[PDB]
């Protein structure tokens, strides 16, 4: 139920709501509330910060408002004191020319090592943690490997005769902004859902 | 006299010597390290095992851990991503062990069978006796270097 | 039936006319494609006695003026066919037991094939 | 004095004196890089590196990035799958559990309890080689169901080893209980207080052994977790006596799921025949020409689930465990992003031997049960 | 314990073999499906146009070069699952360890099913003429390996 | 504008708009078989079907969106069960005869037979699945018989969308193919066999499935396999824009790249099934003469003996010699060597006497909206596609709309069988051209006459009454264009009067160059001097060639560098240094095309060996004779470019130039220009790339020479064998040589041996 209470207040105050049938909603806080609304978050009950995963729309196909864009999934855990079970998304377009971002630090632990690798992967900083120090990519590795411009870095596969295979050129598999084989791809391959 | 009878059946014989006080001292890394410790345990070193993804930032360290050994020594590659770049052809691993250290024999599978790691050694075994060779049908330098 | 296996041992016949013909007059015989139930046939069993399905006799240029071919095994109202291509001509060949390789009523001998065969040459051949 | 102590996990261990100031923990030697490739693999081809990086308890992940793309386009598992997914998801727990009491057996001495676990856990792994053909890294779990159904020898061979465990893993929590070195060996060190657990996200098992009963398969459940006889395991203070008693006792819990679960295990299909995200029945790819074209494309380019953003969280037996989906509506997922349990479990380390004693600083990590290629991946 | 042959079950991923029909014919047809579905890119194929004189396989298409990079090969049995025709097949042996990299990748007849041992376990077998002891047993042959010899008195 | 809503989207959208067009405009999707760019939509196969609403009222029948045109304010359902139902239906008919190929097809994963299956087939109603209904006997015919040595068609898979036979009629105008029977037993077929239009090879690339196919590159790799790498064909000067496969190092095969600016997605079958040679026998190791014999040399060694036979020469001494086919780059490094180097002989092989940038380019663009177009040399063999663009232009077709998704699906502009005007054009030649048959004004001259018909177009003389129609047509002509290639273009005199014709009358010009970056290399400056040596005069001492030369400019020269790619055995002979260079599909840089356009070239992974290309050479042979090169690499020639203010990619680089060396006509043999180049004749293009012989049957057996006679000849370009061809269209007692190099347009003396 604590939720209720989040999307009733989201509601009125111009936060909009995303929503996918499956089960996982959102809620986008734009740049400057997110600090202190979500400080409110917790102090309205939400014990446990699961979550926080840094994504990179640059080689999506429909557009969306700044290129990174961060989540985070707050909780109230069910065996605890006054626990409902309610869980919950919240999401925020960070520029792709201001990397910057507060921590959470503040309210939640867990965000020490979860901000930590949202920094190492993508080139997200955030403003007043601990250490923002690579957490997973050797010491020496220029750049941030998870985002769309960075290449996977891949070794044509060996075989006798002076024989490779570039994996990249040789994927049959279409990449959502891809054309496909074919002039265009249209109908249930451009996205397919069955009806339970 | 490098080349004669006196020496080489020294030689045969001091490699056939140590082609049995082999030590093997494994260096294991991800779920192949879980299937080492089953042949292990069914039963200073040289013969090194790699036993799993050798990640790039884990790489300077199993060079001196290599480097820092005996001078007749050698290098058994388990699995996948030691012998190949496995199936993460990426910027996170090194795609051949033999990228940092020189490797005596591979071992293909993923994990491979700890049976299998019992064959592999052998080979390696038969190999210090200089009494092994490659499909083209050269004799194969028992040391990697 | 069993009359199905029947069918298929007389389409090898058809076929082994087929090959002598070709030899015989000079002119090529060409296997067009084999049985897809045979292709992608795995672990299943198969006990037909060809792979052969569709088969013709072509001319100098590779235009074909004879085409036989015989139904699937796993298909529905089996029948070997020919087709004169080119001429809007089309048999299809039954099997009755006792009376043999029919037409309809008309029994289909290797002296009728032979006969069809040439005409089919001598008139439609390119080269 | 800072000395360098460095499974492949090396620690900063700040210490003059011989306690212990701050534990700081430097990972990122099996940086493997998952999130990054798995953004450029059928979706199909990803099932291959779900159990790469739980190499114990790996089903967990097959099932945990299953369900989450299942869900994303829409997709409905058999009765018999689900049934069997949760007989091999359970099995596996077993598996990792063996190996974290395995080394916890010879912390303590204790060597012919341990060269039973070891032949148990062998056991479990010959039943993985029976139906999926792999000792492990399986590829059994299907976005549909499962890629065939179990053997006719499988039935027979879980009973066997359904049968002499039961005892058997009291016999396992007899040795800890009756605690000869044990009681004065862990039942005060590694204070991991029930409110900073769930500051730091310490959700792995080992936060029920320090008194909270959040357990993902009973507070969210997933794949019909939901019908069962289910006991979640609980711990007094949390120490680390109780986090190597929990997971024993968590043993005694799944061990029941798969007698229950077995019981109810009648004959059928094992994936959604839906043909937009499963290939055709083998056998008729001798005759429907739409076969050949599913088959061939569906092998080449794989199917297209539609845009959007999903998770769905799943409890391995190290602790919330959720695969965070983007697709792009092409034949490979836009993003992946894992939440690794074992990566958030690792931040109750500096606190969990704070000030501690030194030699005890092994088994006080071994305690919280981290997977190296979980927490690096 | 390499003295008494392990007993695998039937199910095992070993190195791959490639089938024929009873008709003698290789049941592969050059597709190169297998490779398409591979995911470590292990496999590289090229086809070529059957003789009708001299056949091969049954299609208008085989495979005049087939090749595995066993070091790559992760084993996943997802190339077998690919296959439209059960051509390529996941075998038993499993000793396969090399020398020389390159040795490792394995040749179409390095894995039809008329073939004994792996390439190392045969290349000794042959400067020794000592014939080639299978260190594995199995309940029995698969069905989908139809043809395939090996120690199976269970 | 028209208001057209498609689903939930609303769309503006020119009047004479395709419904199909407005419904992939608005972003959404519709199965589609039978329309095609630039082909005639008809409502065949009836995949492209949708409900329609116009005023909300209900059209009882469904449409077919591809021929349906757009009105004001009207819906476009491509979504309702009845709808997804009824393509699910229409795929199942498609798939109900299709022959089980799949696995073993050659159309791969990139067949739209098998996408629109998987996309739309199979309805979902609201058990298990019935992927097929239709239990009977498939339709069984005639499979994989090749038509000609470079398609070859399997008659079974053809769905019979009217895509290839409804082309032939349309772009190249060559009715060669066409269904024969009727109702299911229909199939395609022909009876002119070899499949004669020098433009068949599209038909590959139309074909939704695997019918027809490209044989140059049967069974070599499925489609995903293969490494694309888009780039331009330089085999002459239209600059085609082409897309190369290649896997493993070697060239597989060519396909079209849609560039609509230039060529549209048509591709000659020169340009597409001549790629035979190229990954096939190639000199891989720099060549140096030791004992009166070459032998491998490393790079180090060969520039050492490279400087070796240069310390003893003066920098005026020296000849830069370029391929027709070099970047824009290697000619502007060739220009400033020649330039520093004080050097008056630097030509490019395909050197016009008349340079082509004294007539102002004319764009592809320009030629549609014209209107007359006069013709001097024959299109389908100087520069191919044009004839495709004059197809549309003869049908006063013009530039389409470009839509969301760029050049449009169903042109209701397009009708099938649509009549030819033949008022529109006037073509003169040396022979039958082929497009005389669209041509009423037309006539056959003989070898480097177009001086006089030139001449009397002016107004100057009396020509025939054709060449007077001519006049007449230029005259009342209101925006016309000239196009002139071979003789005109060789002769200064014609080109010359050429030029007054179109400054007169303000037309633009089309260049039909032999040389194929000839635009481009006269831009940089890759002109002769005031003294003399061109690229077949014997001038210069110490040379450096890109090519290989006519044998009377070798024999003499005190040091020779040929940078060729093949080994030829005049330079086995003749030459003292040899190195390996690239192709132009294995290059890097830029080109100007007839039309002045500047088109780039990508390098293609094929088997380059221990080459390089011209750019460094050039400079390597620039250090042994003293100054240090401008030139290093690519990223930093480019600055060179920019500088010169040459245009980005596509761009248009205008620059005009007065000044003409003209030279003599040893009227003996004409070197007849022709499509398929003379390096081409490998494999199945062995046959296609052969020299040829023509004559009038009087002077042709009065000089001996039988109808179908193997024939040595020999010019001062060569000494090739040919086949003999008798002519009536051909004047009297000249004879025609294939002249399959860039040194087409040409009359030359010489004989035929025996
Ligand atoms: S080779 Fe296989 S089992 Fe071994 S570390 Fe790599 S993924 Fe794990
Ligand atoms: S088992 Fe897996 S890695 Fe090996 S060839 Fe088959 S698909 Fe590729
Ligand atoms: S083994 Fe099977 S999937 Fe692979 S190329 Fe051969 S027929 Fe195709
Ligand atoms: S034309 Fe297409 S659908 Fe037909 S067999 Fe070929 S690849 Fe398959
Ligand atoms: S051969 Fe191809 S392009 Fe021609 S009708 Fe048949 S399907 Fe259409
Ligand atoms: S017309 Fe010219 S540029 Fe175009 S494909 Fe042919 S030779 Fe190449
Ligand atoms: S009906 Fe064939 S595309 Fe419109
Ligand atoms: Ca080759
Ligand atoms: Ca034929
Ligand atoms: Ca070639």
């Amino acid at each position: 139920m604590r939720l209720e209470r989040v999307l009733e207040e989201a509601r009125a105050k111009g936060y909009p709501i995303e929503d996918n049938g499956l089960g996982n909603l959102w809620v986008v806080l734009p740049r400057e509330r997110f600090k202190e609304e979500m400080a409110h978050y917790k102090a309205m009950g939400f014990n446990f910060l699961a979550d926080i995963v840094g994504l990179d729309y640059l080689t999506y196909p429909d557009p969306r408002p700044e290129r990174f864009a961060v989540v985070y999934e707050l909780v109230s855990l069910p065996g605890w004191k006054d626990g409902d079970g309610s869980r919950f998304f919240v999401r925020v377009y960070v520029p792709e020319e201001d990397p910057r971002l507060p921590t959470v630090t503040d309210l939640w632990g867990s965000a020490n090592f979860l901000e930590r690798e949202v920094y190492d992967l993508f080139g997200i900083v955030f403003e007043g943690h601990p250490d923002l120090r690579k957490i997973l990519t050797p010491e020496d590795l220029e750049g941030h490997p998870l985002r769309k411009d960075y290449p996977l870095g891949e070794t044509p596969t060996l075989f006798r005769e002076g024989r490779y295979i570039i994996p990249a050129e040789f994927r049959a598999a279409l990449t959502g902004k891809d054309p496909g084989l074919t002039f265009y791809k249209g109908g249930s391959r451009k996205g397919y859902r069955s009806l339970w | 006299e490098r080349e004669g009878i006196l020496f080489t059946t020294l030689e045969k014989l001091v490699a056939w010597g140590r082609s049995n006080s082999l030590w093997p001292a494994t260096f294991g890394l991800a779920c192949c390290a879980i299937e080492m410790m089953a042949s292990t345990d069914a039963r200073q070193a040289d013969v090194m095992i790699v036993a799993g993804r050798l990640s790039k930032k884990m790489a300077p360290v199993m060079r001196r851990v290599w480097e820092q050994m005996p001078d007749p020594k050698w290098v058994i590659s388990m699995g996948a991503c030691a012998s190949s770049g496995g199936m993460f052809n990426n910027y996170a691993i090194v795609q051949n062990v033999d990228s940092v250290v020189p490797v005596d024999v591979y071992v293909p599978g993923c994990p491979p069978r700890p049976e299998a790691l019992i064959y592999a050694v052998m080979q390696l075994q038969k190999k210090v006796r200089g009494q092994a060779y490659n499909e083209r049908g050269e004799r194969l330098p028992p040391v990697a270097a | 039936a069993s009359s199905e296996r029947e069918l298929y041992e007389a389409w090898v016949e058809l076929l082994s006319w087929m090959r002598e013909y070709a030899q015989a007059k000079g002119v090529r015989f060409e296997k067009e494609a084999d049985f897809p139930d045979f292709i992608y046939r795995m672990e299943r069993p198969y006990d037909l006695p060809t792979t052969i399905m569709t088969a013709s006799l072509s001319d100098g240029l590779g235009e074909p003026f004879l085409l036989a071919d015989v139904s699937p095994r796993h298909a529905k109202l089996k029948r070997i066919g020919l087709r004169l291509p080119r001429a809007h001509i089309h048999l299809h060949a039954h099997y009755e037991p006792g009376k043999g390789l029919v037409t309809g009523k008309i029994p289909l001998t290797k002296e009728r094939f032979f006969a069809l065969a040439d005409r089919a040459r001598e008139a439609l051949a390119f080269a | 004095m800072t000395l360098n102590v460095g499974g492949v996990l090396r620690l900063m261990v700040t210490l003059s004196g011989e306690e212990v100031l701050e534990v700081v923990p430097h990972i990122g030697y099996l940086h493997t890089g998952f999130e990054k490739t798995m953004e450029h693999r059928t979706y199909l081809q990803n099932i291959t590196y779900t159990p790469r990086m739980d190499y114990l308890h790996s089903f967990a992940h097959d099932l945990a990035y299953a369900l989450a793309v299942e869900k994303l386009l829409g997709a409905v598992v058999p009765p018999r799958a689900e049934t069997i997914r949760v007989i091999l998801n359970e099995l596996s727990r077993l598996a990792s559990h063996l190996v974290f009491l395995g080394t916890g057996l010879l912390d303590l001495g204790a060597l012919t309890p341990f060269f039973y676990a070891f032949r148990e856990r062998e056991t479990i792994l010959d039943l993985f080689e029976w139906v999926t053909g792999q000792r492990f890294h399986h590829n059994y779990i299907r976005i549909g169901g499962v890629k065939e159904d179990l053997p006719e020898e499988f039935v027979p061979e879980l009973k066997k080893l359904l049968e002499v465990l039961p005892h058997r893993i009291d016999e396992y929590e007899a040795l800890f209980a009756e605690s000869p070195i044990f009681y004065e060996r862990a039942r005060g060190v590694g204070v991991i207080p029930p409110e900073v657990a769930i500051d730091l996200g310490l959700t792995g098992g080992s936060l029920r052994a320090s008194g909270v009963n959040y357990d993902v398969r009973k507070a969210y459940p997933y794949s019909g977790y939901e019908t069962y006889t289910f006991d979640v395991p609980l711990g007094e203070r949390g120490d680390v006596f109780d986090r190597m008693l929990v997971r024993i006792r968590e043993m005694r819990e799944s061990v029941k799921i798969i007698k229950q679960a077995l019981e109810r295990l009648e004959p059928g299909p094992v994936r959604d025949p839906n043909p937009q995200i499963t290939p055709p029945p083998r056998h008729l790819l001798e005759t429907s020409m739409e076969a050949v074209i599913y088959h061939f494309k569906h092998y080449t380019e794989g199917f297209h689930p539609p845009k959007g953003e999903v998770y769905v969280p799943t409890e391995s037996a190290r602790g919330e465990l959720g695969y965070y989906i983007v697709s792009d509506g092409g034949s490979m997922p836009y993003r992946v992003k894992v939440r690794a349990p074992s990566f958030v479990n690792l931040q109750s380390l500096p606190y969990a031997c704070k000030g501690e004693q030194v030699p005890d600083m092994v088994a006080i990590i071994a305690s919280l049960d981290p997977v190296m290629g979980d927490v690096d991946r | 314990y390499p003295d008494a042959p392990v007993a695998l079950k039937p199910r095992f991923h070993g190195r791959h073999v490639l089938t024929r029909h009873p008709n003698g014919l290789e049941k592969c047809i050059g597709c190169s499906l297998c490779a398409a579905a591979c995911p470590a890119y292990a496999i590289y194929v090229e086809p070529a146009e059957n003789d009708p004189e001299n056949p091969v396989s049954a299609g208008e298409r085989y495979a005049k070069v087939y090749e595995i990079n066993m070091l790559r090969c992760i084993f996943c049995g997802l190339c077998e699952e690919a296959c439209p025709t059960g051509a390529i097949v996941l075998g038993y042996d499993f000793e396969m360890a090399d020398y020389e990299y390159s040795d490792l990748v394995y040749g179409k007849e390095d894995m039809l099913v008329d073939v004994v041992g792996t390439k190392p376990q045969r290349r000794e077998a042959k400067r020794t003429g000592k014939p080639v002891k299978v260190g594995y047993v199995v309940p029995y042959v698969r069905p989908e390996l139809e043809g395939f010899k090996a120690p199976t008195e269970g | 504008m028209v208001r057209v809503k498609v689903n939930d989207r609303i769309v503006e959208v020119p009047p004479g708009t395709s419904v199909m067009d407005a419904v992939f405009h608005a972003g959404y999707d519709v199965p589609l078989f039978c329309s095609e760019k630039h082909l005639s939509p008809i409502g065949a196969c009836r995949m492209c079907l949708v409900r329609i609403g116009l005023p909300i009222q209900w059209q009882p029948k469904l449409a077919a969106s591809c021929v349906t045109a757009v009105a004001d304010g009207m819906v476009v359902d491509t979504l309702s069960d009845v709808v997804r139902e009824a393509q699910a239906g229409m795929v199942e008919f498609t798939l109900l005869n299709h022959p089980l190929d799949c696995p073993t097809c050659d159309k791969g994963g990139a067949c739209e037979l098998q996408d629109r299956t998987v996309e739309y087939g199979l309805y979902e109603k609201y058990e298990l699945p019935v992927y097929t209904r239709f239990e009977f006997t498939r339709r069984h015919v005639d499979k994989h018989h090749p038509l000609s040595p470079f398609v070859i068609l399997d008659r079974e898979r053809c769905i019979h969308c009217k895509r290839c036979v409804r082309y032939f009629e349309e772009v190249p105008g060559d009715e060669v193919l066409d269904f024969i029977e009727r109702g299911v037993h229909t199939f395609i077929g022909t009876m002119d066999f070899g499949l004669p239009s020098g433009f068949s090879g599209n038909i590959t690339d139309i074909c939704p499935v695997g019918a027809l196919l490209d044989l140059t590159a049967r069974f070599r790799a499925r489609n995903w396999e293969m490494e694309e790498t888009p780039t331009t064909c330089a085999l002459c000067p239209v600059g085609c824009g082409i897309t190369a496969d290649t896997r493993s190092g070697e060239l597989l095969r060519i396909r079209a790249r849609e560039v609509p600016e230039v060529n549209e997605i048509w591709i000659c079958d020169a340009g597409r099934f001549g790629h035979e040679w190229a990954d096939q026998n190639r000199l891989k190791t720099p060549l140096v003469r030791k004992e009166g014999r070459l032998v491998e040399a490393t790079w180090e060694e060969a520039f050492l003996a490279l400087k070796e036979g240069l310390k003893e020469a003066r920098g005026e001494e020296v000849g830069l010699y370029l391929a027709h086919d070099a970047t824009l780059e290697e000619g502007l490094l060739a220009s400033e060597l020649a330039k520093a180097l004080k050097t008056p002989h630097l030509d490019f092989q395909g050197r016009t006497a008349a340079p082509a940038s004294l007539f102002p380019p004319a764009s592809l663009e320009d030629l549609l909206q014209a209107d007359f177009a006069l013709v001097l040399g024959d299109p389908t063999e100087e520069a191919p596609i044009l004839h495709l663009r004059l197809s549309e232009f003869v049908r006063d077709l013009k530039p389409p709309h470009r839509y969301n998704h760029g050049t449009p699906f169903a042109d209701l502009q397009i009708k099938e069988r649509m009549p030819r005007r033949t008022d529109k054009m006037a073509l003169f030649a040396p022979y039958r051209a082929p497009l005389m048959k669209w041509a009423a004004i037309h006539e056959v001259h003989r070898p480097g006459e177009e001086r006089e018909i030139l001449l009397a177009l002016l107004g100057d003389k009396e020509g025939s009454e054709m060449v007077a129609k001519a006049k007449e047509a230029w005259e009342k002509a209101k925006n016309p264009v000239l196009i002139l290639g071979a003789g005109v273009l060789q002769d200064t005199v014609a080109a010359e009067r050429a030029r007054l014709l179109a400054e007169r009358k303000g037309a633009k010009v089309l260049a039909m160059t032999p040389a194929a970056n000839a635009r481009g290399l006269e831009a940089m400056g890759v002109l002769p001097g005031a003294k003399g040596a061109s690229w077949d005069e014997p001038g210069a001492l110490y040379a450096y060639y890109g090519f290989v030369p006519p044998e009377e400019a070798l024999k003499g020269k005190r040091f020779v560098v040929m940078h060729l790619s093949h080994l030829h055995p005049l330079a086995e002979r003749y030459a003292h240094v040899v190195l390996p260079a690239p192709t132009f599909y294995e290059k890097r840089g830029h080109l100007v095309n007839l039309e002045g356009r500047v088109l780039p070239l990508s390098p293609a992974p094929i088997e380059n060996g221990e080459a390089e290309g011209a750019l460094q050479v050039l400079a390597l042979l620039a250090e042994a004779l003293g100054v240090r090169p401008p030139f290093r690499l690519h990223l930093e020639a480019q600055k060179a470019l920019k500088a010169r203010k040459v245009p980005e990619a596509m761009g248009r680089l205008s620059f005009r130039l007065k000044e003409l060396r003209p030279k003599e006509r040893k009227g003996a043999f004409y070197l007849r220009p022709t499509m398929w180049k003379a390096h081409q004749a490998v494999g199945k293009a062995q046959e296609a790339a052969r020299a040829e012989l023509w004559a009038h049957p009087e002077t042709a057996r009065a000089e001996a020479l039988p109808e179908g006679a193997q024939v040595a000849v020999e010019t001062p370009f060569g000494r090739v064998e040919a086949r003999v061809v008798h002519r009536e269209d051909v004047p009297k007692g000249h004879l025609y040589l294939s002249a399959l190099g860039p040194a087409a347009g040409l009359r030359v003396e010489g004989r035929v041996l025996v």
